[PDB]
C-alpha cells in the first residue's frame, strides 16, 4: 500500500491571492510586502498538515493505491475520505501483464468509510505476487471555493501561523484550528482483526 | 486588546492657501471612528495667557495602510460633540498591526 | 450518505453590512468597502463552523443527500436538521436510469429529528448497487431575518473573532458563542446497534 | 414538534429607548452616539438567549406547534411555559382537510408545566399520517412593563453585555445575568419512558 | 396555579429619593431628577430579585392565584409568604359563572407557612374542569417604612450594585446581600409526595 | 405564628449622636458631613441584621405572637429571647371574641429558651380556629446605654460597614462583628419531633 | 473601583466683567458632591512671595454629560469647609465612564 500522489497540486488551484487577503486585509500595515511564493509554500504546508489529521484531500488530486492483498472478503475501505469516481482498478501480475477490469466493482461513495464493495462476495482476487492497484480521483472539488468553508478557514488559521512565526515558538480559541478540524477527522474504534 | 467604545468625529482640514503663504483651515468633518480614550496625569498647563488645561488621552483606534481615508493623520483632529481632541502622533500599537495609539491633548481653556 | 449541497448561499443573503455594524469599523468614510471582499469570507467561514457544531443550516440552501442503503428499515433520520418540503426522493438504478419515486414517504418535521418516515412500513426498496438521493431543503429561512437570533448573535461572536485574530492566538463570557451554540447542537446518547 | 413562530417580535414593542437609558443614563459620556437599530439588534439577541436557556417567551408571540403523535396519553406538556388561550387545535390529515376541534380539551395554564390535558381520558387522536397542529399564544404580557423586572434585568444585563464587548473576549457578580434566571428555568428530573 | 399580580407596586411607594442618598448622587444641584427614571427601574430591578430568592413580596399589592387542583386534600399553603386578609377564593365554573364562597375556609397565618386550611375537613370542591382563582393581598406593609429594614437593605445593597455596574462584569461582606436574604428564604426538605 | 412588632423604635432611643462618634471621633476629616437621617437608616439596618442572626431584640420593643396551636403541652419557647413580663394572654376565637386569661401560666424568665411554662399539665387550649395570641415585650432596655456592650459594638462596627461602602464590594479581625454575635446566636441541636 | 467617602461643595464663579475685560469672581457655591480625595508627593512650592505648599490630590467624583451641572469644569473648584481644592483636569478616570479623576493643589501659604 504505497498511495502515491499521482500528480500534486498545480500551484494555481491554491488562493495565493485570497491568503494574502487573510493576512492582511481591511486593517494592516499595507497590502505590505510578502514573498509571493513563499505564501505559497505555507498554504501547501497547512494542507498537508490537515490532509494528514483529517485524512481528506481538499483540492481533488488524482491517486494510486497499490496494495497486495485485499484486507476483507470484499470491503476494501479507501483512507483518503472524500471520494468521487474510481479512475481504474487495473490489476497487474508479477511481471507486468497490467490486465484492467471493468465490471464487478460499485465505488460506494462516502465522507465517512468510502469502500470498493464488489458485487456479492466475489471481489478481483490477486495474482500472486502480482499486487492489485487503484487509481482514483479524491477531494471535495477542483477550485478552492468547492471546499467546505470551515475547513478552509482551518488551512487560513494555520497557513498564517507559519507565515506569523517562524521556528517553533510558544504563544485556546473557542473555534481554533483544533476545533475547526474534529469534524472531519476520522473517528474509528476498531484495534481488532477485522 | 483594546475595548472601543467611544464614537471620535475625524475631521480634517482643507487647507486653502492664502496670499502670504499660510493656508486657512476649515476642519470640515471626515467619517467617524469608534475608539477607545484612556486618560492620562492631567494637569493645567501654561499658554500664552490662557492657564490651559490638558490631559494626555492616548486614543486607539483601529489600522489602516497609510494611503487610506481611516488612518487618522497627526495632521488631523478627534472631536466628540465639542470637545477636540488633537492628534499628536499615531504609531501603530498593535504587534500584528491591528490597533493604532494616538496622542491627543484636550486642552480646555479653564 | 454523502450529503452535499446543491447550490451554496448567495452572499447576497448575507448580513455583510450588518456584521460591519458589529464590528465597529466606521461610518462615514467615503471608502466603505475596503473590507467587503473579507468581512464574508469570515461569515462564511462562522456559519459553517456553527453549522457543524450544531447540525443546523441557518440559509436554506438546497441539499443532496446521496444514500446506498437504509440505516433502519423505515425511519432514515436526516443529518441537517431543520427540514421543510422533501422535493424528490428520485430513485437511481445500478447505471443510469433516475425514476422519481412518490413512493408513499412521508416527512416528520422536527429540530431534532427530521425523519422521512415511511407509510407502508418499508420505505421504496433500493436497487442492489444503485444510490437513493434525496433532494431537500433544510434550513431555518431564506434570508437573515428569519433565523433564531441567538443563533445569528453566535455567528457575530465568532466571526468578529475571526475578524480580530488571523492566526491561532490564545486569548468566559456568561453567553459566549459556545453556551449560545448548545441549545441546537444535537444530544444523543446511542451508539448501539439500532 | 416544529414549533416555529407565526410573527415574530413588531421590534417597537421592545424597549430601545429604555435600553438606550440602562446602557449610560445618569453616568456616562452623555447620551452618546449608538447605532439605534443596532441596539434593537442586542436585545433580540439577548431575550433569544434567555427564551432559550429559561424556556419562556417574553413578548406573548405566537406559536404554532405541529407534532405528529401524542406523547401521553392525554397530558401534552407545551414546551414554552407562560401561556395563555389555545388559538386552536386544529388537525390536519395526511391529505391537508385541516378540520378544527373545539371542545374535549381544556388548556391548565401554569408557569411550571402547561398542560392540553383533555376531559376524561379522551384526547383528540391523530389522522395517521396527518399531524396535530396547536396555535397558541405564550409570554407575559403584549408590552415590555407586564414582565417580571427580574426577568428583564437579565436581558439588560445581557444585552449590554452585547454591546460592551464584541467578540468573545474574558473579563461572579451576587445576581448576574445566571442568578437571575435561574428561577424561570424549567426544573425537570425525568429521563424516562413517561 | 398561576399566581399573578391584580396590581403592581405604584412606584410613588418605592423609595427613590432615600436609595439617592444611599448611591452618594450629590446634595444642592439645581438638577437633581435626571436619574429618576432609571433609579427605580433598578429598585424594582432589585426587589423582583429578592422577591424570588425569598419567596417574600415587600410592598403588599394584591395578588391573584388560579389553581385548579388543591396541592393537598385540605392545606393549601400559598407561595408567596407574608399574607394577610385573603379576600375572595371565587370558585369559577368549567365555563364563565363566577361564585365567590364563603365556604368554610380559615386563613393561618406565618411568614413561613402561610396555609390557607379548611375547617370542614374538605376545602369547597373544584368544577371539573374549571379553576379556583384566590385573590389574596400578601407582603409586610403598605410604604416603606414598614419593611424589615435588613431586607430593605438588601435592596439598596443589591439595586446600588446594578447602579453601578451595568453589565455582567465580576468584581465577602461579613452581611452583604446574600447574608441578610437568607433568614427570610423558604427552608424546605421535602420532595416526597405528601 | 406571625410575630409582628407592634411598634418600632422611636429613632430617638438609636444612638445616632454616638454613632457619628464612632464613625469618625478623635480621628478623622473632622466631624464632616454625614446625612444624619442616613446615618439612623443604617442602624436600623445593623440592628436587624444582629436581630435575626441572634433572635434578639436590644431595644425592648413591643411583640404580638399569635398562634393557632400549641407546640409542646405545656412548654412554648418564645423567640425573641431576652424578655420580660408577658403584656397579655389573650385568646381570640374564630368570631373574635377576645377573651383574655389571666392565670394559668408563669412566665420563665431566661435570655437562653423564654417559656410560657403553664401550671402543672394544662396550659391554656385554643378555641377550634380561634388562634392563642400573645403580646409581650422582649429585648434588654429601653434606652441604648443598658445593652451588653459587646453586643452593641456589633452594630457599630456593622452600622459602620454600611456606611463606608455602599454596593457588595470585597476587601478577618479577631473579634469582627462575627465573632462579637457568636455568644449571643441561638445553639440549638433538635431537629426532632419534639 | 473608587470608595466615595467625603463631602466636597463644589463652587464655580459667576463672572462679573468689569471695564477693562477681566471678570471678577465671586465664587458662589454649587451642590455638593461625593469624593474620594488620594493624596500625592507633597512639597513647598515658591510661589510669587509666598512659600506655598503644595500636594497632588488626585480626586475622584462620578460622572455626568458635559452640558450638566455635577461635570466639575477646570474652571471651578472644590471646598472641604476652608481648604480650597482648586482643579487643574478632568480625566473620565474609567473605561466605562462611571468615574472622572480631577485634579488638585490644596495650596497653604504655611
Amino acid at each position: 500500500m504505497m498511495l502515491n500522489e499521482v500528480t500534486a497540486v498545480p500551484g494555481t488551484a491554491l488562493p495565493v491571492a485570497e491568503f494574502r487577503d487573510h493576512l492582511r486585509l481591511g486593517t494592516g500595515f499595507a497590502d505590505l510586502g510578502a514573498e509571493d511564493a513563499a505564501l505559497l509554500s505555507y498554504l501547501r504546508a497547512a494542507i498537508a498538515a490537515i490532509e494528514g489529521r483529517t485524512a481528506k484531500a481538499l483540492i481533488s488530486r488524482g491517486f494510486r493505491l497499490a496494495l497486495t492483498a485485499w484486507r476483507w472478503g470484499d470491503m476494501q475501505t479507501l483512507p483518503i475520505a472524500p471520494v468521487a469516481t474510481v479512475t481504474a482498478l487495473r490489476l497487474v501480475d508479477a511481471a507486468g501483464v497490467e490486465t484492467p477490469v471493468a465490471a464487478g466493482w460499485r465505488l460506494v461513495p462516502d465522507m465517512a468509510r468510502p469502500r470498493i464493495e464488489a458485487l456479492g462476495a466475489m471481489l478481483p482476487m490477486i495474482p500472486t505476487g502480482g499486487r492489485v492497484e487503484i487509481d482514483f480521483t479524491a477531494g471535495f472539488g477542483a477550485s478552492w471555493s468547492a471546499l467546505p468553508v470551515d475547513l478552509a478557514q482551518a488551512v487560513f488559521l494555520l497557513a498564517a501561523q507559519y507565515y506569523e512565526l517562524r521556528h517553533d515558538g510558544a504563544a485556546a480559541m473557542p473555534f481554533g484550528v483544533m476545533a475547526l478540524i474534529e469534524r472531519w477527522r476520522t473517528v474509528r474504534v476498531l484495534g481488532g482483526r477485522p | 486588546r483594546p475595548r472601543l467604545n467611544r464614537l471620535l468625529v475625524l475631521e480634517e482640514a482643507v487647507r486653502v492657501a492664502d496670499g502670504a503663504g499660510g493656508h486657512r483651515l476649515d476642519w470640515q468633518a471626515k467619517g467617524e471612528v469608534w475608539a477607545e480614550v484612556t486618560a492620562g496625569s492631567g494637569s493645567e498647563r501654561a499658554g500664552e495667557f490662557v492657564t490651559l488645561a490638558s490631559v494626555p488621552f492616548t486614543i486607539v483606534v483601529r489600522a489602516a495602510p497609510v494611503g487610506a481615508a481611516r488612518r487618522p493623520r497627526p495632521e488631523q483632529r478627534f472631536r466628540e460633540g465639542a470637545r477636540i481632541f488633537r492628534i499628536l502622533a499615531v504609531a501603530e500599537r498593535d504587534r500584528e498591526g491591528h490597533y493604532l495609539s494616538c496622542f491627543a491633548r484636550e486642552e480646555v481653556v479653564a
